[PDB]
């Protein structure tokens, strides 16, 4: 492998490295929109959450913080945004 | 390398490239400052201001919205604390070790850890006494250290 | 053609006899009321790209440059409707301060207003509707360097024809050439 | 803990040219090491290199040609006068036909031959041949 | 090697590897010089001429001669163009 063009990597190889060490660094986090079942309120919760997110009106618990990436409590409506 | 452990851990946050606010964040500079003025009055500290408005408010980084940092806007009209947040937690953690060490005299491991935390206090105290964050006569006394922490 | 929309710090107003009039006249766009009544522009240059392809630029006072971003796409369309065969860009007047040296009491130059941070901040309002997702400045084997700017392609659907007048207006204002590229999403 | 950033970059170029590689990746970029590399690109040792702009310190990808023997660094930036320069040349150059001790002057980062075409003794910054 | 008289004062000009651009020595007995014979366009037979590539033994022992000889056939109009 003497001639890897290491300015233009494929995006597949770009995805399977560290979040550092990349040609331009970019985080593996994202933001996600979550409809709690029984309300109009779309929540804009961060993916690697560390807090217990509560809903405003129907104040049930939305997600649980865990090791890397937050586990949502109920099987709920859910989409990746931006 | 890690300061007082022989660790080579590479795990830290990586800001993305685009400094701009995303197109879905309809949440203005006036609104995020007054939220920070609200819930920092509910006893919270600048390392945990940004974590709850990241998780439940979508604001990715306050400097990308306001053009100012979190502890910078707390000091903007005076309601920021006296000791810095990172000096506070080393002093709070060193009191917990020292109170433990009185009842546990033959705990020779905690006697080794107690000087490693207390060295990191004084190396960081000499930084703030050059940036004039602390007064020059400020000294970490272990006797009155339990009165600095609440 | 009037002293309301176009002020200066100084008296000269050449080549605004139809330019400042061009945004006095227009009616019933989205945000008509909060634009024609209090905001203003500063200056305009009519430089050349390519062949006979002119490009009028608008110099803008900086604190209301932010107020031009939320109406820019509904101002490019009207200014290109009136000035046909012509492109419209919005660049702040940013006022370089010189680098101090060995040669009264000047308090220090903020790095917001330094020559490196200006010639960078000229881009991200030049390409307004597409922000910049990378920059790959590359030296051309002879001391001449070349900037490759990666735009986002999430708003590619307006910037296809303006890319060669983007490099020409960046060469006259700054002095250094670019070229723009549209890389895939990551 | 990177005490010298020119020393780390130019160590990194040297290992891959003897490894046979066509490109390197230089993790911190500087304005001393982009003016360092356009002294050997101009004399014809490396080719097209790109600066990867990030908002923290950028990266550099260099296209290696193969014409490089060694691209070291003189790690204390010693001061060298134009009286004193001739005994720097015969120590760390393989010959008087080629190779350059590149040194930073008040008039810019130059060669050794550019340093005496001008009258601009300076601080020695590195060498390459 | 072009003295100031302007004369060639040299026993020979040694070859250099087409991969690593370094000089094949006088007794580098692993340096190959082999030919790759191109064909004519319309019928695909050997037309008479060929193209030479020298691969030095130091880059040959390292084990990516095949990465080498394909890469310079990729650049010199032979293998695939995709």
């Amino acid at each position: 492998p003497l001639a890897k063009d290491l300015l233009h990597p494929s995006p597949e190889e770009e995805k399977r490295k560290h979040k550092k060490k990349r040609l331009v660094q970019s985080p593996n986090s994202y933001f996600m929109d979550v409809k709690c079942p029984g309300c109009y309120k779309i929540t804009t919760v961060f993916s690697h959450a560390q807090t217990v997110v509560l809903c405003v009106g129907c104040s049930t618990v939305l997600c649980q913080p865990t090791g890397g990436k937050a586990r949502l409590t109920e099987g709920c409506s859910f989409r990746r945004k931006q | 390398g890690r300061m007082h452990a022989p660790g080579k851990g590479l795990s830290q946050s990586a800001l993305p490239y685009r400094r701009s606010v995303p197109t879905w964040l309809k949440l203005t500079s006036d609104d995020v400052k007054e939220q920070i003025y609200k819930l920092a009055k509910k006893g919270l500290t600048p390392s945990q201001i940004g974590v709850i408005l990241r998780d439940s408010h979508g604001v990715a980084q306050v400097r990308f919205v306001t053009g100012n940092k979190i502890l910078r806007i707390l000091k903007s009209k005076g309601l920021a604390p006296d000791l810095p947040e990172d000096l506070y937690h080393l002093i709070k953690k060193a009191v917990a070790v020292r109170k433990h060490l009185e009842r546990n005299r033959k705990d020779k491991d905690a006697k080794f850890r107690l000087i490693l935390i207390e060295s990191r206090i004084h190396r960081l105290a000499r930084y703030y006494k050059t940036k004039r964050v602390l007064p020059p006569n400020w000294k970490y006394e272990s006797s009155t250290a339990s009165a600095l922490v609440a | 053609s009037a002293k309301i929309v176009k002020p200066n710090g100084e008296k000269p107003d050449e080549f605004e006899s139809g330019i400042s009039q061009a945004l006095l006249e227009l009616e019933m766009n989205s945000d008509l009321k909060a634009q024609l009544r209090e905001l203003n522009i500063t200056a305009a240059k009519e430089i050349e790209v390519g062949g006979g392809r002119k490009a009028i630029i608008i110099f803008v006072p900086v604190p209301q440059l932010k107020s031009f971003q939320k109406i820019q796409v509904r101002l490019v369309r009207e200014l290109e409707k009136k000035f046909s065969g012509k492109h419209v860009v919005f660049i702040a007047q940013r006022r370089i301060l010189p680098k101090p040296t060995r040669k009264k009491n000047k308090q220090k130059r903020p790095r917001s207003r330094t020559l490196t941070a200006v010639h960078d901040a000229i881009l991200e309002d030049l390409v307004f509707p597409s922000e910049i997702v990378g920059k790959r400045i590359r030296v051309k084997l002879d001391g001449s360097r070349l900037i490759k700017v990666h735009l986002d392609k999430a708003q590619q659907n307006n910037v296809e024809h303006k890319v060669e007048t983007f490099s020409g207006v960046y060469k006259k204002l700054t002095g250094k050439d670019v070229n723009f590229e549209f890389p895939e999403f990551q | 803990v990177r005490m010298n950033v020119l020393a780390d970059a130019l160590k990194s170029i040297n290992n891959a040219e003897k490894r046979g590689k066509r490109q390197v990746l230089i993790r911190p970029c500087s304005k001393v090491i982009v003016r360092f590399l356009t002294v050997m690109m101009k004399h014809g040792y490396i080719g097209e290199f790109e600066i990867i702009d990030d908002h923290r310190a950028g990266k550099i990808v260099v296209n290696l040609t193969g014409r490089l023997n060694k691209c070291g660094v003189i790690s204390p930036r010693f001061d060298v006068q134009l009286k004193d320069l001739e005994k720097w040349q015969n120590n760390l150059l393989p010959s008087r036909q080629f190779g350059f001790i590149v040194l930073t002057t008040s008039a810019g980062i130059m060669d050794h031959e550019e340093a005496r075409r001008k009258h601009t003794g300076g601080k020695i910054l590195g060498f390459f041949f | 090697m072009q003295n100031d008289a302007g004369e060639f004062v040299d026993l020979y000009v040694p070859r250099k590897c087409s991969a690593s651009n370094r000089i094949i020595g006088a007794k580098d007995h692993a340096s190959i010089q082999m030919n790759v014979a191109e064909v004519d366009k319309v019928t695909g037979r050997f037309n008479g001429q060929f193209k030479t590539y020298a691969i030095c033994g130091a880059i040959r022992r390292m084990g990516e001669s095949d990465d080498s000889i394909l890469r310079l056939a990729k650049a010199d109009g032979i293998v695939s163009k995709n």
